[PDB]
């Protein structure tokens, strides 16, 4: 019922987004061996990538939903999107 | 049947190939030209060892008398007006099948042993005796040697003079070869550490080494070439697996 | 397959569907070493 | 084994199959991890525009497995990887003409975003490295470095025309304009690690060589000492005026200076050399393809 | 193919150890069709002064082979051809990510004694295989130890060496003890010193300006660290091209110093990561 429940990571330029976003990480070199678990949530390009992948591939399975007894002639293939989602089950879905 | 050697057909005007139309097996050089009709023009190893500085005056004037016409005079002027040498001319391979037509046809071997066809009389690389030296710990160490060609420059107060060396070594490793070559070449190297700062001609090194390929130790034999009676001492490598690699420069 | 209604209209379609399906290709290799001596003696079959 | 089969994610259009038949011989870099999808980890699409440094680009392009297209099936790409010292055939992609005996190499594509973008199959595209001669590769490397150096520079009233004179090159009557313009950053490649590292080398050199040459010449070196005096005294004629610290340096300080200046050279290892991926033996007619041999 | 024969009968423990040791690069100097106990491996040189860079130079000179098909006392070594595919068992303590280039390095003496072979005043000293990155790292450390040990202090040589020597790459600690301080670093630093003098004299006007212009425009924290280390241009552009080309060539030279020749290129790696396939020979 509230719009955001945090104005310190939902806002652009907030401390969380600047700390864990890659677009604002360019001004500060860092140890790449430190794997940030929150580096998959606040970054613009990666969450755009996950949203467009999920939307285009739910569109793919909605194309492939109907049986070919009633729908048109088309191959059916999983398209490796599930294998790209296995690692990213809270990161495709962004859900944490 | 079976061949496994890599050749290239070649058209070159017949003025430049004066004894090399007679003695098969010579290094050939590509010389690109700003003139658009002969974009590439092919150069004899001895033809560029003319104005190499290693060659003594007797051998130099003798092969200049083998190398005197108008076309060669213009090409030598173009080579001298080029700023550096090593990337306006370039290594190309080994001569086989001179045809001697109007514009003469040459085959040239990139990889493998030097033979036209039918594998009779497999030719060999012919190096002038003045222009090679083997700087190594032990000469002719155990077995077959890699043959490299080194271009070395020199500066006698006016201009640049290039020099053509051929080294024969048991070492395969290019790092080991440039480490023994700096020990051979340190003096003129310090002369170029003086020169390359005050120079404005676009070059960045003292010389560069490039592999021709394999030889065999028991297949090194002496001899001479003769064209119009000019006896010229050469050292003939007999069977050569031509294996070109990249140029490796050193300052 | 078709179910006849008989009340108002029978759905008159032939209902033959072409289904296009692609083909995937995949090769399988083995090394299979052998031996020189094993090869030579087995091959010779000299009972001397 | 000898070859590699890639499978596209989606079906191919008629114009897309026509594009592949136009491109039936080309070099394609593939990473070491064999990904069997024909949309992932092929053509280096996933490496540029996702992780961009231009030293990372040059490094990865050096380390990737080159593999040439051979035949396009109904769904799959047949990709034969080259064996060293053998002949293959390359259809010509670069703008610059091929002549016989030339050494060829792979530079990253000058990725202006006005290209036709040969494939574009749902946010995935195909960009190939340019097959180009070696002197051109050195020249384009130096021109890109010059643009990346003088682009950050301010208050030059001649800046537009000097960027024009850098972006204009010519080699065998084929001109190209370098896309590193006034920093739209479409693909500037930004070369910041490269330029900072080059200036650290040209920055750390004189005082480390001064701390060495100020030591241990009681014997006659006489080949490096007076030579380096002349070498330092030409460029920096007025040497060590204010002195900064007035000569109180640490052994650990000189240690750290040496270690950093030797680390940056092996960082710029990518812009060090260019390898001859191909030595073309003959050039076919009309300069559309060429039979070559494979090296490195 | 080079057949090795030790002329000394080995036991079942020895044939079990060689069965464990199958498919490993061993260098030979001989280049014959036959070798024996005297020329196999690296023991016939590692009694002469044990200098790491000396072993490194002669190991550059060596001719490498691959172990194959030990039939008792006879020991096949394939001479592996250029660019062909070969299977290598690893000995360097590493995790061996695929696709990297590999060099061949002298054996870093671990504290534990080897279990490979020790038979009749003769061991089987096998040189290690490493990635090119850590190989160049070790060569940096060699050159750096010489740069520091040309300088002379008391109780500071140990202070430099104990901090510098133990390095970590991919969760692996290695160290190189007992450096004799030969002049090997002095020559291979001397051409570096020459080239750094040339970088000084030939470096352009754009570049050391480019630091100050970049810093006065914008700032980053690694740029502030580089600042800690630190503390008209009217159409001379062909001269700038030439000067940048010369500086690049000097950096190529100092890179060719610390570089080691890559001897292998990995394609496929087993899950145990004991054996890996390569397509390369120099």
């Amino acid at each position: 019922f509230a719009a955001t429940t945090n104005p310190w990571a939902s806002l652009p330029g907030s401390l969380g987004d600047i700390l864990y976003n890659t677009a604002h990480r360019e001004q500060l070199c860092y140890n790449p061996k430190t794997y940030s678990p929150n580096a998959q949530f606040f970054t613009e390009s990666d969450i755009l990538k996950t949203n467009k992948m999920m939307y285009k591939v739910i569109n793919e399975y909605c194309m492939k939903s109907n049986s070919c007894l009633n729908s048109d002639s088309e191959i059916q293939y999983s398209c490796s999107e599930g294998t790209d989602s296995f690692v990213s089950r809270p990161c495709q879905f962004l859900q944490n | 049947r079976e061949n496994l050697r890599i050749a290239a057909r070649v058209f070159t005007p017949c003025e430049l190939l004066a004894p090399e139309l007679e003695n098969l097996g010579m290094l050939m050089y590509r010389f690109e030209t700003d003139v658009d009709n002969p974009k590439i023009l092919f150069v004899g190893l001895f033809f560029l060892c003319s104005n190499a500085f290693n060659v003594s005056a007797c051998v130099r004037t003798a092969l200049t008398t083998m190398y005197t016409n108008s076309m060669v005079d213009n090409v030598l002027s173009m080579i001298n007006t080029c700023k550096y040498l090593e990337d306006k001319v370039s290594l190309f391979g080994v001569t086989s099948l001179v045809s001697c037509g109007s514009s003469c046809l040459l085959s040239c071997v990139m990889q493998g042993n030097v033979y036209d066809a039918n594998k009779e009389n497999i030719h060999g690389l012919t190096v002038l005796k003045e222009i090679f030296l083997e700087p190594d710990w032990e000469p002719r160490q155990h077995s077959t040697q890699y043959v490299y060609v080194v271009h070395v420059y020199k500066e006698v107060l006016s201009k640049l003079q290039y020099g053509i060396y051929v080294v024969l070594t048991s070492f395969q490793n290019e790092d080991l070869v440039v480490d023994i070559l700096r020990q051979y070449f340190e003096k003129e190297r310090f002369l170029f550490l003086n020169y390359l700062i005050n120079s404005n001609t676009t070059l960045s090194y003292f010389g560069s080494v490039q592999r021709i390929g394999r030889c065999a130790t028991e297949d090194i034999k002496s001899g001479f070439l003769q064209y119009r009676g000019i006896t010229l001492p050469v050292i003939k490598l007999e069977n050569i697996f031509v294996d070109l690699s990249e140029k490796k420069v050193f300052v | 397959p078709r179910v006849a209604t008989g009340n108002d209209v029978t759905a008159p379609k032939e209902t033959t569907i072409m289904v296009a399906k692609h083909s995937e290709k995949h090769p399988i290799n083995i090394s299979f070493d052998l031996s020189a001596a094993c090869l030579e003696h087995l091959e010779n079959t000299f009972k001397n | 084994m000898e070859t590699v089969y890639c499978t596209f994610d989606h079906k191919l259009s008629l114009s897309d199959i026509s594009t592949l038949c136009k491109l039936m011989n080309i070099v394609i870099p593939i990473p070491a991890h064999h990904h069997l999808i024909g949309s992932g980890n092929l053509g280096l699409y996933p490496i540029v525009s996702s992780n961009k440094d231009y030293v990372h680009i040059r490094n990865v392009l050096r380390t990737m497995v080159v593999t040439i297209l051979q035949k396009v099936e109904g769904n799959q790409l047949v990709l034969r990887k080259p064996m060293t010292g053998q002949q293959y055939a390359i259809k010509n992609t670069g703008p610059f003409p091929w002549e016989k005996g030339d050494t060829l190499t792979l530079i990253p594509p000058l990725s202006t975003h006005s290209e036709e973008k040969l494939l574009k199959l749902g946010d995935w595209e195909l960009t190939v490295p340019l097959v180009v001669p070696t002197a051109i590769a050195a020249e384009i490397n130096i021109r890109l470095l010059c643009i990346g150096l003088i682009a950050v520079h301010r208050e030059y009233n001649e800046m537009q025309t000097i960027i024009d004179e850098l972006c204009s090159i010519q080699y065998r009557d084929v001109l190209i304009k370098l896309p590193d313009i006034v920093n739209d950053k479409q693909s500037m490649y930004s070369m910041k690690t490269a330029c900072i590292s080059l200036s650290m080398i040209t920055a750390m050199a004189p005082d480390i060589v001064r701390t060495y040459i100020d030591r241990l010449t009681l014997e006659d070196h006489s080949m490096l000492l007076i030579k380096c005096q002349e070498l330092l005294s030409k460029r920096t004629t007025l040497s060590t005026q204010r002195c900064g610290q007035l000569h109180a340096t640490d052994i650990k300080d000189e240690l750290k200076k040496i270690k950093s200046v030797l680390t940056m050279i092996d960082q710029i290892n990518s812009l060090t050399n260019e390898k001859t991926y191909f030595v073309v033996c003959d050039v076919s007619a009309d300069n559309r393809m060429a039979t070559c041999i494979y090296k490195n």
